[PDB]
C-alpha cells in the first residue's frame, strides 16, 4: 500500500537528512566566531531538535548556510511527520469504510 | 603506531616561505579535522587553524596575522600548512593534531621546529667525554657526549638507541655565533663499564645527519 | 572569543601530596573543557576530556571536575613523572582556545650535586679546539654556583652554562658548565678545576685534572 | 518512627575498609534516593553521593577522592556505603538522608561516627560524683558522672534514661593517650535528692556496651 511505503520511505529519508544535516551544520558553523553548533554529537541532537520542531534554544545556527541547512531539516521533519499523520488517515478512512460494508 | 608524522625541522630565510607536512595513519573518518598549533620557546600553545580533509574547508585564527594556508591530500592522508614571508617572529614549534569532531585533540604530532634565520645549516660535531685517569669512582660512573657547532635546532640525543633511558640528562643548547652547543650525560653502574658498551646517538634533522660515537676510557 | 585563565601559573607541592590546577572561563561553557599534559621537549598529551572523563592509558591518579566557568584538574598523590606544563582547552565555542598554562613543581629533600670534570677529546684537539666540560648533576634546590680555575686562578672567559628544568625522573636539577679554549690557549696551562657551591655544603665541591 | 537507622560507630585501621548501613522504614517510593553526607569535626556538610534503590544507579561527588561505593538491598530496605583504604582524613560523621526526588533531604539518620586509628576499642569506666560532706546547698543540687578511658568516640550520656532532660551538660571529651575522657552534669532541686533516685546511663557503641550507675550521697 502506497501510504505505508511512503511513510517508511519518509522515515529513512528523514534519518538521512538528520545525519547529513549534522555534518553540514558543523561545516557551516565552524569558522564563525561565537558559534556553538561545532561538534557532531550535539549537532545531531540539534537536528533532531529542529526536525521535530521542538527547538529548545540550547543550540542554533548563526551563519547563512547553517540556517539554510536548518531550514531543510525543519521542512524534512515537518513534511515527514505530516506524512505519517496522512497515512494514518488513509488507514482509518479505509477501515471505516470496511466497517460500513463498502 | 605513530598516528601523525611530522618533519623534525625546517630552516627558512626571512621573507621566504616553507610548507610543513603531517602524515596520518590509523583510523580515518570523514568527520576528521586536522589542527595546527604554534608554540614559541618558553611560551604556550597557540591555535592556528583547522582543515576538514573529506571536504577540504579551512578556518583560521582571526586575531593573529594570517601567514598560513591549509591544504590536504585525501589519497596520501597528508595535511599541509603553507607559511609565507616568514620573519623571526615565526620561528617556533608547529604541532599538528587530529580531532574527531568532538572538540579535543586526541593525538598530536612530534612537531616541526621551524627556524627563520639568514644563517646556514651546519651538522654537529660529536666528541666523547670519558672520566680522567685521576678520577676515582663509586658504584656509578658518569659519561657523556658533546654536540657543538650545529644550526639550526634541534638535535635528538639518545643513548644506546633508547635502550638506555634512565640516568640521562640532555642540557638545553646555548647559542654562540650562528652555532649551538649542548651536552648530554648518562650514568651507569661503574662495574658495567666499559665491559658493556655505551654509545650516544645524535640526530640533526636540519641536515638529515644522524651519527654515533662510542664512549671508551682514555688510553 | 573564550579566554581560559590558569592561575597560579606555577604550583609547588611535595611528593605524595594532592595537587589541584585551576582553569576559569570568561563565560559558561558547560563541561567542554579538556586537559593536556606536556613534559619538557615532548608534545601535548590528552589527560582528561569533557572536564571529567577518563582517557585510557593515563594513571588512575589523574581526575578532573567542574562545570560552567570553573574547572579543576587534580592529581591525587603527585610524583616526579608528573612534572610538566598543564593546559586546559575549550570546545564550547569557535575558535577552540587554550589556557596560558600551569607548571607543576615537586619539592623533595635537599640533594648535593654529583660533580664530574671532563678533559677535551683527542678528536677535538685534532682540530684546533678544546672544551673542558663539567657536570653538576641531580642537585636540589636548583640554586647553585660554578667557578672555574686554571692553574690556581679563577677563569671567567669562554664559560657558558646551561640548566635543565626539574627532572621528571627524580625531581632534581642539573647544570652543565663549559670552558672553551683553543688548543694553543689550552696547551700553556696545566690544571683545570671546577668548583660548585651549593646549599648542601658550606664547603665547595671540587673536581680537577692536569693536562698531563 | 525513626525513618533512617544507622550504627553509632565504626573503628577502622589505616588502610582497612568498612561498610556502613542505613536501614529505612516509613513510606518508600520508587522515586527515592538515599544520600550520604560527610562531616568532619568542627566543619560543615560534604555531599558524598546518591543511590536510586528501585533501579540501583549511583552518582558520586567528582571533586573529592572517590573512597565510597554505594549499593542497596531492595528487600531489607537498606542502603550501604563501602569505604575502602581509609586514612586519618576519613574519620568523620557520615549521615545518610532520604530525598523524594524533589531535591531536599526530608530526613537524616543519626549518623555513624567513623574513626580511623591503629588503637584498640576500650569501653568506658563510669564513676559517680556526689557533693562533698562539707558542701552546703541552696534549692538546687549538682551531681554528675565521669566517663573515662574509652576509645573510639562517641558515648551517649543520658539521665534516668532520658526522663531527666533539663539541667544536663555533657562536656566535650578530651583525648589523652589513645583514651578519651568526659563528664556529664545534672541539676535537680536539692529537696528531691536523694529521696528521688538519679542515675546516669552511658552507652558506648564501639564496644556495644551500655552501663548504668546510680548517684548516691557519700557515707
Ligand atoms: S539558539 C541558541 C543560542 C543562540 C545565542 C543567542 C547565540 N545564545 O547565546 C544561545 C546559546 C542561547
Ligand atoms: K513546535
Ligand atoms: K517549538
Ligand atoms: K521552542
Ligand atoms: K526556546
Ligand atoms: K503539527
Amino acid at each position: 500500500a502506497l501510504h505505508w511505503r511512503a511513510a517508511g520511505a519518509a522515515t529513512v529519508l528523514l534519518v538521512i537528512v538528520l545525519l547529513a544535516g549534522s555534518y553540514l551544520a558543523v561545516l557551516a558553523e565552524r569558522g564563525a566566531p561565537g558559534a556553538q553548533l561545532i561538534t557532531y554529537p550535539r549537532a545531531l541532537w540539534w537536528s533532531v531538535e529542529t526536525a521535530t520542531t521542538v527547538g529548545y534554544g540550547d543550540l542554533c545556527p548563526v551563519t547563512l548556510w547553517g540556517r539554510l541547512v536548518a531550514v531543510v531539516v525543519m521542512v524534512a521533519g515537518i513534511t515527514s511527520f505530516g506524512l505519517v499523520t496522512a497515512a494514518l488517515a488513509t488507514w482509518f478512512v479505509g477501515r471505516e469504510q470496511e466497517r460500513r460494508g463498502h | 603506531q605513530v598516528q601523525l608524522q611530522q618533519p623534525g625541522a625546517e630552516l627558512v630565510k626571512p621573507g621566504a616561505s616553507v610548507k610543513l607536512s603531517c602524515k596520518a595513519s590509523g583510523y580515518t573518518f570523514t568527520s576528521d579535522w586536522i589542527h595546527w598549533v604554534k608554540q614559541r620557546p618558553g611560551h604556550g600553545l597557540e591555535w592556528i587553524g583547522e582543515i576538514i580533509p573529506s571536504y577540504g574547508r579551512a578556518n583560521y585564527n582571526e586575531k593573529i596575522q594570517k601567514k598560513a594556508t591549509l591544504t590536504a591530500d585525501k589519497s596520501s592522508s597528508t595535511a599541509f600548512m603553507q607559511l609565507s614571508s616568514l620573519t623571526s617572529e615565526d620561528s617556533a614549534v608547529y604541532y599538528c593534531a587530529r580531532e574527531r569532531g568532538d572538540g579535543y585533540f586526541a593525538v598530536w604530532g612530534a612537531g616541526t621546529t621551524v627556524t627563520v634565520s639568514s644563517a646556514k645549516t651546519t651538522p654537529p660535531s660529536v666528541y666523547p667525554l670519558a672520566p680522567g685517569s685521576a678520577a676515582q669512582t663509586n658504584s656509578m660512573v658518569t659519561l657523556g657526549c658533546l654536540v657543538k657547532g650545529y644550526f639550526p635546532e634541534p638535535v635528538t640525543v639518545t643513548w644506546n638507541s633508547g635502550s638506555l633511558s634512565s640516568g640521562v640528562h640532555t642540557f638545553p643548547a646555548v647559542l654562540q655565533s650562528d652555532l649551538y652547543t649542548l651536552s648530554s650525560s648518562v650514568t651507569v653502574p661503574s662495574s658495567s663499564w666499559p665491559s658493556e658498551t655505551v654509545t650516544c646517538n645524535v640526530a640533526h634533522p636540519a641536515s638529515s645527519t644522524k651519527v654515533d660515537k662510542k664512549i671508551v676510557p682514555r688510553d | 572569543d573564550i579566554l581560559l585563565t590558569q592561575s597560579p601559573a606555577i604550583l609547588s607541592v611535595s611528593p605524595g601530596e594532592r595537587v589541584s590546577f585551576s582553569c576559569r572561563a570568561s563565560q559558561s561553557i558547560g563541561t567542554d573543557i579538556h586537559w593536556y599534559q606536556q613534559r619538557t621537549n615532548g608534545s601535548p598529551r590528552l589527560l582528561i576530556k569533557y572536564a571529567s572523563e577518563s582517557i585510557s592509558g593515563i594513571p588512575s591518579r589523574f581526575s578532573g571536575s567542574g562545570s560552567g566557568t570553573d574547572f579543576t584538574l587534580s592529581i591525587n598523590s603527585v610524583e616526579s613523572e608528573d612534572i610538566a606544563n598543564y593546559y586546559c582547552q575549550q570546545s564550547n565555542r569557535w575558535p577552540f582556545t587554550f589556557g596560558s598554562g600551569t607548571k607543576l613543581e615537586i619539592k623533595r629533600a635537599d640533594a648535593a650535586p654529583t660533580v664530574s670534570i671532563f678533559p677535551p677529546s683527542s678528536e677535538q684537539l685534532t682540530s684546533g679546539g678544546a672544551s673542558v666540560v663539567c657536570f653538576l648533576n641531580n642537585f636540589y634546590p636548583k640554586d647553585i654556583n660554578v667557578k672555574w680555575k686554571i692553574d690556581g686562578s679563577e677563569r671567567q672567559n669562554g664559560v657558558l652554562n646551561s640548566w635543565t628544568d626539574q627532572d621528571s625522573k627524580d625531581s632534581t636539577y642539573s647544570m652543565s658548565s663549559t670552558l672553551t679554549l683553543t688548543k694553543d690557549e689550552y696547551e700553556r696551562h696545566n690544571s683545570y678545576t671546577c668548583e660548585a657551591t651549593h646549599k648542601t655544603s658550606t664547603s665547595p665541591i671540587v673536581k680537577s685534572f692536569n693536562r698531563n
